[PDB]
């Protein structure tokens, strides 16, 4: 019962990948009709599987 | 009975079609 | 540049679960 | 116009489901053997008409993709012209000139010659026709001639589809009795549509159902009526089969209804599985032109006594005669012999039916086990 004086219950962190985030942030899906309608089927596809 | 199944329908409808 | 990137994931997607899920050999088999 | 209960009854008819695609066993293959399961066709079908656009677009590897099915399908063709060519060859052979007839319909059991009018019956078979010719009997015929009065053609096809994939479903059929004094034509047309496939989407279906029916010399007027349907599956749930109809009928003289009566109604259907229980319902309210008629129709199970069925009717009229019917079903082995037993309630009239079907088919026990009507039959003068 000595957590009872000091309980420090830390948790729930993500972690991000720099990498991954940056190549993802650098590529523009929506300012092309192309890209938006590939984008879409792919999204699509991802959330149904 | 009429008008809640009229409802039901017409929800079930716009429901279905929404997606 | 990587705008092509989302496109080479789908046609790579739908493929690969041509292969592992919907193929009725396999499934035969 | 029939009564709006005829039009509840007709819409409460259960749990629907339209139907799907039809699939080659060759291409989908790619030349190898195949089983039989739904959500592996209509995937293929969709996939390979985005495959086709994805090479059109100008991917390689869909490009790969639609030639290696092209060659598959290419093979499968000429395989199955071979094939037809060798049984043509065949039956040349077999047969020389001699076309093969066909074994006349069976009436049954008259004081006329048995044998008599096989003749008229026995025809050369038909080529590979996509129609299907059926005979109709009526009740009564006349004494000296055939009872084969009229004829119905049936036909079923998949248009619009490229290479087996893809497609409209689509079945008409059309029964015609046409003679030098009456006329009755009775036409039905079904039309499939599909939205999305499990891979990329919900089942999404839309049937489009249209029947007329025409009798000109005795009723003189035609009826027209028309009926979409939408399902999809897992609207509330994993799956609940979701479905909503809608149904317009017309009793017009030609064309609109010009004035004439009309009637719509409106269906839906679900089944959830809550418990133990897997309830399935469908319930319908139509409205003629001004009464008003309601109906639901369910069936419940219990999964600890799978043997008992029971269904639960519910009919209204306009307001207010409300019907409620519960019907069970059960089943049993005696000894060398199976029992069915169907019991009907119904609160309106507070009357219950009780029916026992029996079938023994090792020896004549039940018929020495039931003797009480040879007692009961007496002559009485
Ligand atoms: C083309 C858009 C997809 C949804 C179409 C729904 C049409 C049927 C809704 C009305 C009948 C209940």
């Amino acid at each position: 019962s000595k957590e009872t004086n000091l309980t420090t219950k830390y948790k729930s962190q993500f972690i991000y990948s720099k990498r991954w985030k940056s190549i993802f942030s650098k590529i523009q899906p929506l300012q092309n009709g192309t890209t938006r309608k590939s984008y879409q089927l792919f999204r699509n596809v991802a959330k149904q599987i | 009975a009429a008008a809640f199944a009229a409802f039901a329908g017409f929800a079930f409808a716009a429901f279905a079609a929404a997606g | 540049k990587l705008n092509f990137v989302y496109s080479e994931l789908f046609v790579k997607l739908i493929k690969e679960c041509k292969k592992r899920i919907h193929d009725q050999t396999f499934l035969k088999n | 116009l029939p009564p709006m209960t005829f039009f509840v009854e007709q819409m409460s008819e259960g749990v629907l489901k339209p139907e799907g695609w039809a699939t080659m066993e060759t291409v989908a293959g790619l030349g190898e053997e195949v089983t039989e399961d739904e959500g592996a066709e209509s995937f293929n079908h969709v996939y390979y008409r985005q495959m086709y656009e994805l090479a059109v677009a100008g991917d390689p590897w869909a490009q790969r993709e639609y030639a290696a099915m092209l060659r598959a399908y290419d093979k499968g063709c000429e395989s199955y012209r071979a094939s037809y060519e060798e049984a043509d060859v065949d039956a040349n052979v077999e047969y020389g000139v001699e076309s093969y007839v066909v074994d006349p319909i069976d009436f049954g059991p008259s004081f006329d010659p048995e044998d008599m009018y096989s003749h008229r019956h026995a025809y050369a078979e038909a080529a590979d026709a996509g129609v299907t010719v059926i005979p109709s009997q009526d009740y009564y015929g006349p004494e000296h001639d055939d009872p084969l009065n009229g004829i119905v053609f049936q036909y079923e096809a998949q248009p619009f589809s490229r290479h087996g994939w893809g497609g409209v479903p689509f079945d008409l059929t059309v029964c015609c009795e046409k003679d030098k004094t009456s006329l009755c034509l009775q036409g039905e047309t079904h039309v499939s549509l599909v939205h999305s496939v499990p891979p990329f989407g919900p089942r999404h279906i839309t049937q489009v159902t249209g029947s007329w029916e025409v009798l000109r010399p005795n009723i003189k007027d035609v009826m027209y009526q028309l009926e979409v349907d939408t399902f999809k599956d897992g609207l509330l749930g994993k799956s609940d089969h979701a479905g909503c109809g809608l149904m317009l009928a017309r009793l017009g003289e030609g064309g609109d209804p010009r004035k004439g009566p009309t009637a719509v109604g409106v269906r839906l259907q679900d089944t959830l599985r809550v418990g133990p229980f897997k309830l399935e319902a469908c319930a319908s309210k139509v409205a003629v032109q001004k009464e008003e008629g309601w109906g639901a129709r369910a069936f419940v199970g219990y999964d600890w006594l799978p043997g008992l069925g029971m269904a639960f009717d519910f009919i209204q009229e306009r307001t207010r005669l409300r019907g409620y019917g519960a019907n069970f079903t059960y089943d049993w082995e005696a000894l060398g012999a199976a029992f069915g037993m169907e019991v009907d309630y119904v609160a309106a009239s507070e009357s219950v039916f009780v029916s026992v079907n029996a079938f023994s088919g090792n020896d004549y026990r039940l018929g020495w086990l039931l003797l009480l009507p040879a007692v009961n039959y007496f002559k009485e003068t």
